[PDB]
Formats: C-alpha cells, structure tokens, sequence
C-alpha cells in the first residue's frame, strides 16, 4: 500500500518536472501551478510512504520513476532518441525498482 | 496582454481592464503603471495576480491627461499595452 | 562549479534524512531541514549546471542523491543490507544514472 | 502527555481568550497545532482553527461573555500525546 502511494508520487514527479519547463520563469499560470500542485501532492506522499518504508528504498525508487517518466515521455512527447543503450537502461531501472519492492 | 480598456472613470480615478488571452497564455501575474502623461516624478505601479483581467487606479489628480501601461511578467509574450486617459 | 554540485547533493541526502525524520511532514525541524535542504540543492544545482554540462551535471547529483540515501539509510534507520537488496540497488542506482547520461 | 504541554490563558476578555502552551524540548516541537474551543455547555459546536508549530500562542476571539468554554490544543497526530484541554468563564 505504501509501495502504491510511492509510484504515485513518483508519477506527479515527473508531471511537475515537465509542467517546469512548460512553464517559463514560473511566469505561466496554469503550468506553474500544475508545477506547484505536483510538487506539494507527490512530496506529501513521499512523507506519507516513508513513514512506513526506508527512506533508502523510497527516495531511490521515487527517483527512478521520476526518471523513468521522464525519459518515457522524452522518447514519446519531444522525439528524443530511442536509443537500445536507453533501452536496457530502462530495463535495468524497471528490474530494480521491481525488484526492491519484492523483498520486503 | 491587449486591449487595455480604460471601463471607468471617476474626476480621480480609473478602472482598466485587458485580455487574459485564454488557458495556455494566462500568465501568473500582470503589473500596471499609471503616471502623468510626459511628468517628471517618479510613476506610480500595482501589480496584480495573473487570473484577473481588471485593475483599478486610484488617488489622481483631476482633469490631469495620465498614461496607464500594463506589462506581462517577461517580454517573451505580447509586448507592453499601453493607453491615454484624461480625468 | 564541482563542489557546489558535491554540496547540491549532499544536501539531497541530508533533506531525505529529514523527511524520514518528519513523519509525514509533523515534526517541526525534520520538516523544516527537509524544505531548506531542497532549494539548497536546486539552487546550488542551477549554479553548477550555469557551468558544468546539464548532462554530467544532473548525473552526478541524483547519483551521490540515490546512494547516499541507501548508505545514510541502513545507518541512521538500521535499514537492511542484504545481498539480494544491493543487488537490485546496484541494478536500480546504475538504470539512473545510464538513462542520465544520455540525453 | 509529552505535546502540548500547560495549556493556560494569558489574558482574558468578555469577547476574546490568549491562550499559550508549553511545545516541549525541540525534538518535540510539530509543524502545525490545532485549536478546538467551544462552549462547555454544548450549545451545539466546536470552532476550531490552525496554528503554525512555531508559535507557543494563539488567540480565540469572538466569544460571547460570561460563557464557560472549553479551548483544546492537539499535536498533528496522536503519537506524540493526548490534546490538553481546560475550561474558563468569560
Ligand atoms: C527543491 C526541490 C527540487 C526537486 C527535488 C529533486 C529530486 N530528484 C533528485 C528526484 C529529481
Ligand atoms: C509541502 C508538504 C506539506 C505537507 C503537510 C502535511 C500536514 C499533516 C499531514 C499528516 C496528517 C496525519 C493525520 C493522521 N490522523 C488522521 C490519524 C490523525
């Protein structure tokens, strides 16, 4: 159950990480506050997760979600380069992240 | 911005308004500037959140002609909009 | 700019820390050294990116970020360390980092 | 019992109560408290409103004079103790 609020923080991560960029010098209205919505959502429940998860695990894994969506829509949103090297660096994320969550 | 209206007027003081634009242009914030037109004081300057199209200006001398200015956050947008008003 | 990258990610460590201290953001001090030690590192990042390759840049950060969380975990928190979990730690820390170096 | 700690009234007003309270030692201290007060007579409610962790004080105002009312102040959760609450007369 933590382990379902930690990918969910791990999505609104990345949705503030582009809405970032979207968003010019926090000028633009609605991406700065989907920027800040996103940022105070998806640290809340990193708070909420760690209470009951190690915060080794669980900012890791946050981070890899975070990196994973942004490299997903990277390839699928700004035709960034679909590399095999990217690939099977998403491979080696995803079996990680997998991974830690079934050793608890 | 664009078109900066000047919607009402008492002998000092005037209600302005602008377009917003629509979703992907709404910016967080607008800033207007009110000063006599061509004075030698500094100018007066309110800012107001991005969300509203409308700004009063208040505390002007009367039967004075003031110019009104209303800047977006940066420059990368619609260039400034500015208008003339006589009390 | 190198070390004040170094900084921007030691202070990632250290606002992770805080946030396990805070218990759901509650705990004043935990709370508040986890919201300073974040725009610390942004800020510190935004200046060392100002020079360093954002690439590089970026890859060094979150990589001394994810490691440094794992090694100040299984010490403040007595988290575990075993070999099955260095496993998939070392699988997830190098995933990161490759998908950082890339682009 | 460890937060908050001796929840006493400062100063006092037909219409409006200070009420301070004891945070406790700094690894005690939280990110929020929040204030229930109420007529000690249950006209029906309870108002309650938020105070930053940082603040030792809070004032309740609008009371109705000569009222017995019961002001409680609880920490975010229920680990760190049980909320203190008193009683007083307008
Ligand atoms: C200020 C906070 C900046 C965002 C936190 C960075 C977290 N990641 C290392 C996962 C990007
Ligand atoms: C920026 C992040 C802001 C986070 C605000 C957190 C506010 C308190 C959250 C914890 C509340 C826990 C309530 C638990 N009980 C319902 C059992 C009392």
């Amino acid at each position: 159950m933590a382990w379902l609020i930690l990918i969910i923080a791990g999505i609104f991560e990345v949705v503030w990480a582009i809405a970032l960029k979207y968003s010019n010098g926090f000028t633009r209205l609605i991406p700065s506050m989907i920027t800040l919505i996103g940022m105070l959502i998806s640290f809340y429940l990193l708070s909420q997760a760690t209470k009951t998860l190690p915060i080794g695990t669980a900012y890791t894994i946050w981070t890899g979600i975070g990196a994973l969506g942004a490299v997903i829509c990277g390839i699928i949103f700004f035709k960034e380069p679909l590399t095999a090297l990217r690939i099977v660096f998403m491979i080696l994320l995803l079996t990680g992240i997998i991974g830690l969550k079934a050793t608890s | 911005p664009t078109k900066l209206e000047v919607v009402a007027a008492t002998p000092t003081s005037l209600l302005i308004s602008w377009d917003a634009g629509h979703w992907w242009e709404w910016v967080t914030y607008y800033r207007i500037t009110y000063g006599e037109t061509g004075g030698n004081s500094p100018v007066q300057e309110f800012t107001v959140p991005g969300y509203s199209s409308t700004a009063t200006i208040s505390g002007l001398k009367p039967g004075v002609d003031y110019t009104i200015t209303v800047y977006a956050p940066t420059s990368d947008y619609g260039s400034p909009i500015s208008i003339n008003y006589r009390t």
